RNA sequence: GAGCUACCUAAAAACAAUUUUAUGAAUCAACUCGUCUAUGUGGCAAAAUAGUGAGAAGAUUUUUAGGUAGAGGUGAAAAGCCU
RNA sequence: UCUCCAGGCAUACGCGUAUAACAACUCGGAUAACCAUUGUUAGUUAAUCAGAAUAGGCAAUAAUCACACUAUAAAUCACCUAUAACUUCUCUGUUAACCCAACACCGGAAUGCCUAAAGGAAAGAUCCAAAAAGAUAAAAGGAACUCGGCAAACAAGAACC
């Protein structure tokens, strides 16, 4: 199975060779953490619409950019704006980031 | 050199050495104002 | 219309349509050759 | 009591004192267009032949053409002039050079050349991620600042004039048109400008280079298509100035290939020219983006920083823009000079061996971090 | 001999503004065509000019390369077109 | 400097030195000036502009700001598995007022940007005839013109075979 497989039955395929159990819903502890006031970010709703208006419009010279350009800037955006949370949180700084990394099992 | 055939090279052949040299160059006085250390030549054609 | 501008050049055109490779290809574009050859024009072919 | 009609020329008629007022007409367009969209589809509209200016360049001895293009002074050195854990970025700093190096497991490029520029464009990816987030609780406009990978820097301006020689046209005289086209790979923008580095009107004894041939001598060549003025955002964008850039130079420009082609000279010269090219295109559009061109020049220097590194050696450039009046009408009379300050590129690290990085410098790795901590007032 | 023209194949391109039951619809440019008149008639031109007109998101127009050849080809048949 | 006109700059295809300077004043430009002519000498500079390893496995899901939608004419290598190789810049295009029309032809000629900041000059001098061509204006009348309201009009509306 590769990047470009696409399984007739979605999911229910995919569930019966990893042998899981589907459960509806995000876990109610990860749920629970942005409920809190304290983890949102100052400004959260302009500076996430300021990265949608960057990501689809401002960064390029172009009218209308294109989906290999805009999807992978909306997406690494959004990962910095939440990765400004050090400020908060000293312990963010125990991870780090690796793009185009290859994953493979037998 | 010109009008001459080089040894056709192949993986792990030698170097390609002319012992003598068929290519004649003359300095030529720039025809448009040049930068000081630039310096112009009129070549044979086969001269790269 | 003013006639007249039936040329209408194109280098692509002029080599496929007359050019060396084209001649040879057939026996009969072979024929062609010879007979120019036999004449002594300087041009056999575009 | 007598009303003397103003002696002007004439609007339409065919002479050259006439035609400069029609300039002015078409000039007082501009300085009459409320938004800064208008000012830049005004003066960038007209597609006429151009230099085009490339940053990164072989050319032989391209600073100092790159000066006169663009009006900036070179001053060797650093401009005139918080505790943070040296001993944390530097780990953080050598994880980023291993990870890259000796850990990650990837598809390479079937290239078989690119592996070596592939590897350097990822450590400096890494290097400069995690400085931005290292150094953001000292410094905290990095943390609402921008962070752009090998996004487009555009500048378009007018320096100068010559006679065209030959056609239809010969005689008459036009403008030299340049524009650079840029891609750093990494660059920083805030919304607040930096302070300035020097006084505007700063003066000093040391002179712009005047070449005396035209800008085809130094390999450079023409081409007519879309004018743009871009500091990697459109001007909705709120954080519409610069922080700092970070270039990566070509592999076909570093070190070991120059000594062999014989240039030896330019070594030096190659991270000179890319930061005068890149660095006063992305300052002029900023402050094109704030309303200021030839005809309005600048009332704020402009500032902007860069480092540039050949993956390995690091220099550390500074820029202030003082001068958008780069045209012959503009530049009759301006005391005014764009400055640049630069520094000798010094190795970062020297080798990885086993695991571990070997000859890292912790004196480069403090620029990089000065650098990053500049904040405006 | 299909660099013109007829038809076809492949790869491409262009179509503003204004209205509309939303389209081989309407108004009208660019663009394509060529109704009527005058001029021109060894002419600017071996078929044009100047006006006036027709279509103008389509069976539209246009570009590049290829194809079909005279006992033939092509033809929304004018016995029209094939330098 | 003034008066006036309003398709210009690039690329493609094509053309092949018509490019630029000097010197000439025979020929060429349908005349001069000046050169598009003759002779000599020069020119167009690119790693970004432009041109020029192998064997297997395999794909239901348009485009139109692609979201909502609607539609019908049904509409563009990759990715993976193995094998092999394990650091490179040479070559070619680049000038011009240019091409197809026997001509320095009121013709034909694709795309991008822009509409005057770019590009240009309708008058060699004089005269104010007829005829001829084009433009404007018209007392009273208003199709009486003519094969026909052709052409023109301060009109450009209606209707029927
Ligand atoms: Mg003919
Ligand atoms: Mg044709
Ligand atoms: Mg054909
Ligand atoms: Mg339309
Ligand atoms: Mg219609
Ligand atoms: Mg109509
Ligand atoms: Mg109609
Ligand atoms: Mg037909
Ligand atoms: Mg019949
Ligand atoms: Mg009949
Ligand atoms: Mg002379
Ligand atoms: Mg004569
Ligand atoms: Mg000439
Ligand atoms: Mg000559
Ligand atoms: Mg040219
Ligand atoms: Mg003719
Ligand atoms: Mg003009
Ligand atoms: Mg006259
Ligand atoms: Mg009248
Ligand atoms: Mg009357
Ligand atoms: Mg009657
Ligand atoms: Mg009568
Ligand atoms: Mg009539």
């Amino acid at each position: 199975f590769h990047q470009r497989c696409r399984l007739l039955e979605g999911m229910k395929q995919a569930l019966w060779l990893t042998k899981t159990k589907l459960i509806e819903g995000l876990p109610k502890k990860v749920l629970s953490l942005v409920d809190d006031p304290a983890n949102h970010i100052e400004n959260q709703e302009q500076r996430v619409l300021d990265i949608i208006s960057h990501a689809r419009l401002w960064h390029s010279t172009e009218d209308i950019p294109k989906r290999e350009t805009y999807c992978p800037l909306i997406v690494d955006s959004l990962i910095q704006l939440c990765k400004s949370q050090i400020l908060k949180h000293p312990s963010l700084a125990r991870r780090t980031s690796a793009q185009n990394c290859t994953l493979a099992t037998t | 050199a010109r009008n001459v055939l080089y040894p056709l090279y192949q993986l792990g052949g030698p170097q390609l050495r002319v012992f003598r040299t068929n290519f004649f160059i003359q300095l030529v006085r720039p025809g448009t104002a040049q930068p000081e250390d630039t310096v112009q030549f009129r070549i044979p054609m086969e001269m790269t | 219309r003013a006639r007249g501008n039936e040329y209408q050049p194109s280098n692509i055109k002029r080599k496929h349509k007359h050019g060396w490779v084209r001649r040879l290809s057939t026996p009969a574009g072979v024929q062609v050759i010879l007979r120019r050859m036999l004449k002594g024009r300087k041009s056999l072919s575009h | 009591v007598a009303r003397y009609p103003p002696i002007v020329a004439s609007m339409t008629a065919d002479s050259k004192a006439a035609r400069q007022r029609r300039v002015q007409r078409w000039q007082a367009t501009v300085h009459a267009a409320p938004s800064v969209d208008e000012k830049i589809r005004i003066l960038t509209k007209m597609q006429f032949k151009k230099y085009v200016v490339h940053p990164q360049i072989s050319a032989l001895n391209a600073d100092r053409w790159y000066q006169s293009f663009t009006k900036t002074v070179f001053v060797s050195g650093l401009p005139p002039a918080p505790s943070l854990d040296l001993a944390a970025l530097r780990a953080a700093v050598c994880d980023c050079i291993l990870q890259e190096q000796v850990y990650v497991r990837r598809r390479r490029p079937r290239s078989l050349f690119d592996r070596r520029q592939a590897l350097a464009s990822s450590i400096l990816d890494q290097v400069v991620r995690t400085l931005v987030n290292l150094l953001a609780p000292l410094n905290p406009v990095l943390s609402t600042a921008a962070l752009d990978c090998k996004r487009s820097v555009d500048f378009y301006w007018l320096r100068g004039e010559e006679r065209i020689p030959a056609g239809h046209r010969k005689g008459h005289i036009d403008a030299l048109r340049y524009q650079i086209n840029d891609k750093p790979h990494n660059q920083i923008r805030i919304s607040k400008q930096l302070p300035e580095f020097v006084p505007l009107d700063y003066s000093i004894p040391t002179e712009i280079p005047v070449m005396k041939c035209k800008p085809d001598k130094l390999p450079l060549f023409r081409r007519q298509y879309e004018n743009s003025i871009f500091t990697g955002s459109k001007t909705a964008d709120p954080c519409c100035y610069g922080h700092t850039q970070f270039h990566l130079i070509p592999d076909r420009l570093k070190r070991e290939r120059l000594i062999r082609q014989n240039q030896a000279e330019q070594v030096e010269a190659v991270f000179r020219a890319n930061a005068i090219a890149s660095l006063f295109a992305w300052t002029g559009a900023q402050a094109m983006y704030q309303g200021f061109w030839s005809e309005a020049d600048v009332t704020r220097p402009f500032v902007s920083q860069a480092v540039i590194t050949d993956g390995k050696y690091f220099s550390f450039f500074c820029y202030q823009l003082n001068t958008l009046a780069l045209t012959v009408q503009a530049d009759q009379n301006n005391p005014r000079k764009n400055l640049c300050w630069g520094s000798q590129s010094q190795p970062l690290y020297e080798t990885v061996e086993d695991n571990d990085v070997k000859g890292f410098d912790d004196g480069t790795l403090l620029q990089i971090v000065h650098f990053l901590l500049n904040k405006p007032r």
